[PDB]
RNA sequence: UACCCGCAGAAGAAGCACCGGCUAACUCCGUGCCAGCAGCCGCGGUAAUACGGAGGGUGCAAGCGUUAAUCGGAAUUACUG
């Protein structure tokens, strides 16, 4: 039910940053990020119309950190909701609680501030949520519980967040350590490089 | 060389769990009068005996020879030591003679025995086959100081020889020949298919060792032949001219036939009671030659079939004697 | 049980296709 | 009982299928139309990315494969068509 082995495997593999490690070091220093894994990692074969949509299916999955039938689900979702539907679906993706937290910055990556949600140190509107998948409605204040202030690993993350660009559909204070949830994402707002188009056709297929 | 001498010795050594514990065992219940009182204990035991004395002087050569070799075999072979290198063939020969003695001994392996030659499928590239088999189990017979008897042989139309029934007789004939019977397989590029593909061609061997008034008819054709009827096998020969001499061989082979098909039925009787492809092939493109059984292979062809070759049918022997 | 044996087919007589031969032409080769 | 609070210590907790094409994922060794594979096309006859083993990889994941059984693809009973 998680993904635990090498993280900077599943970067090469895709051919991106994924952000998987904390980013006080570059990507290219730790690996050949270039060179996708394996002993035929150099070997560059030309990708089928099928493969590359999996592909990106994949990155999306992995950057979030989300198994298949929960992707599927939310997939789903999307699709049952009203207007765009990948764009739906990033939002559902964006608006699970680890993420959020890790947008915010108590995480260093993603892994991390899920690790934080399941370990009962993040209040969701002063009640403690366990559970990563959990969705962060708009104007839902999210903060370290006072027990979990203190471990310099938050301050840290903070830190590293400070230096990454600050998302607009987040308030955040680093002293308090309480954010707000103030809007549900737009597609402009998130990174450009993922197509939410060819995971819709996937799932059509 | 040293090595293989070491490697055969071990052989020897693997034969002396077997004797020790069951000379033991022999002695404690078997050698004794009031045991002895029964005939069929007596028997058992005098067979048991037998393994025994096999493994007492034999054994002696394997142990002493090996033993008094490396003083002297160490750093000189040619001044001084000529004798003592050479002094080991020796062993090697004891060593050879115990082997040998291990693989015979085994019912009927003295008599000699009288191989049919039977080809495949192909047709006429088959009787090619079948008769290049022919020849190269007569060149073996040359070559370990038999005489052949030919008995049956019959040409196929296009090329080749369809049937052939080869008897040979002396020395521990049946137990060379006994392993090979059963399929052999050419797989060789026809000469006779202009296109020069591959092709696979076979051999039946019946190899079988050689040992009513009114229910036989012998007809002439000077030829001869001897037909059982109640059983249904008839023979046929044509070695000699003289007429009597002929039915005298016919009628041996017929008697061999006989057996061969009582104690086999028998046989497979009490198994009920209580190989599968070619046993050899022969692939001359590749100059290669595997015993599917056996696991051995040898890379001159050429140098089996102009002679059979004795080391192969050693292998065979052995692995004949181990299911035995 | 050996003349049975011999007639019966997987000892049937087998040939083999050709790759630059006459009846040589694959439409699909093994590999893409 | 749910739930909460405390205790210790990375501790007790990852497999299954697949990697010729369709179909995401490739190399070496063994075998030598055998042994085996296989949904279809078809692999194997001595350099097998198609068998078996390895290393590497891909996909699913407390499951993962196989079979059975239905609809779908099949506009291949076509009312729509
Ligand atoms: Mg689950
Ligand atoms: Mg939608
Ligand atoms: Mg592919
Ligand atoms: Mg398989
Ligand atoms: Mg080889
Ligand atoms: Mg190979
Ligand atoms: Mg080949
Ligand atoms: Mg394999
Ligand atoms: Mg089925
Ligand atoms: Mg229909
Ligand atoms: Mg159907």
């Amino acid at each position: 039910a998680r993904y635990l082995g090498p993280k900077l495997k599943l970067s090469r593999r895709e051919g991106t940053d994924l952000f998987l490690k904390s980013g006080v070091r570059a990507i290219d220093t730790k690996c050949k990020i270039e060179q996708a894994p394996g002993q035929h990692g150099a070997r560059k074969p030309r990708l089928s119309d099928y493969g590359v949509q999996l592909r990106e299916k994949q990155k999306v999955r992995r950057i979030y950190g989300v198994l298949e039938r929960q992707f599927r689900n939310y997939y789903k979702e999307a699709a049952r909701l009203k207007g765009n539907t990948g764009e739906n679906l990033l939002a559902l993706l964006e608006g699970r609680l680890d993420n959020v937290v890790y947008r915010m910055g108590f995480g260093a990556t993603r892994a991390e501030a899920r690790q934080l949600v399941s370990h009962k140190a993040i209040m969701v509107n002063g009640r403690v949520v366990n559970i990563a998948s959990y969705q962060v409605s708009p104007n839902d204040v999210v903060s370290i519980r006072e027990k979990a202030k203190k471990q310099s690993r938050v301050k840290a993350a903070l830190e590293l967040a400070e230096q990454r660009e600050k998302p607009t559909w987040l308030e955040v204070d680093a002293g308090k350590m309480e954010g707000t949830f103030k809007r549900k994402p737009e597609r402009s707002d998130l990174s450009a490089d993922i197509n939410e188009h060819l995971i819709v056709e996937l799932y059509s297929k | 060389n040293a090595s293989r001498n070491a490697w055969k010795a071990s052989g020897g050594i693997f034969d002396i769990p077997q004797k020790e514990t069951r000379l033991k065992e022999l002695e404690r219940r078997l050698e004794d009068p009031s045991l002895w009182n029964d005939p069929e204990a007596a028997r058992k035991v005098s067979q048991e005996a037998a393994r025994l004395r096999r493994t007492v002087d034999t054994f002696r050569s394997l142990e002493s020879d090996l033993q008094g070799l490396l003083e002297l075999m160490e750093e000189l072979p040619a001044e001084e030591r000529e004798a003592l290198k050479p002094e080991l063939e020796e062993a090697a020969k004891k060593l050879d003679e115990l082997y040998h003695q291990t693989l015979l001994n085994f019912p009927h392996a003295e008599k000699n025995a009288i191989l049919t030659i039977q080809p495949g499928a192909g047709g006429t590239e088959a009787c090619d086959w079948a008769e290049m088999l022919l020849r190269m189990y007569t060149r073996f017979a040359e070559r370990q100081g038999f005489q052949v008897e030919v008995v049956d042989l019959t040409p196929g139309p296009e090329a080749g020889i369809d049937y052939a029934q080869i008897l040979v007789k002396g020395e521990n004939a049946y137990g060379l020949l006994s392993p090979e019977a059963g399929v052999h397989r050419l797989v060789r590029p026809s000469p006779f298919d202009a296109s020069g593909r591959r092709h696979t061609s076979f051999a039946g061997v019946e190899v079988i060792p050689e040992v009513k008034p009114e229910e036989l008819r012998i007809d002439v054709m000077s030829a001869v032949r001897v037909v059982h009827l109640p059983t249904g096998i008839t023979v046929t020969c044509q070695t000699t001219r003289s007429q009597i001499k002929n039915k005298e061989l016919a009628l041996k082979i017929l008697k061999a036939r006989l057996y061969e098909l009582e104690r086999k039925k028998r046989e497979e009787e009490l198994k009920a009671l209580r190989w599968g492809s070619q046993i050899r092939s022969y692939v001359l493109d590749k100059n290669y030659v595997k015993d599917h059984r056996t696991g051995l292979m040898r890379h001159d062809p050429e140098n089996v079939l102009d002679g059979d070759l004795m080391d192969l049918i050693w292998a065979g022997l052995e692995w004949k004697a181990g299911r035995r | 049980a050996i003349e049975a044996l011999l007639h019966d087919p997987l000892f049937r007589q087998r040939v083999e296709k050709n790759k630059k031969g006459k009846g040589s032409y694959m439409r699909k080769g093994k590999h893409g």
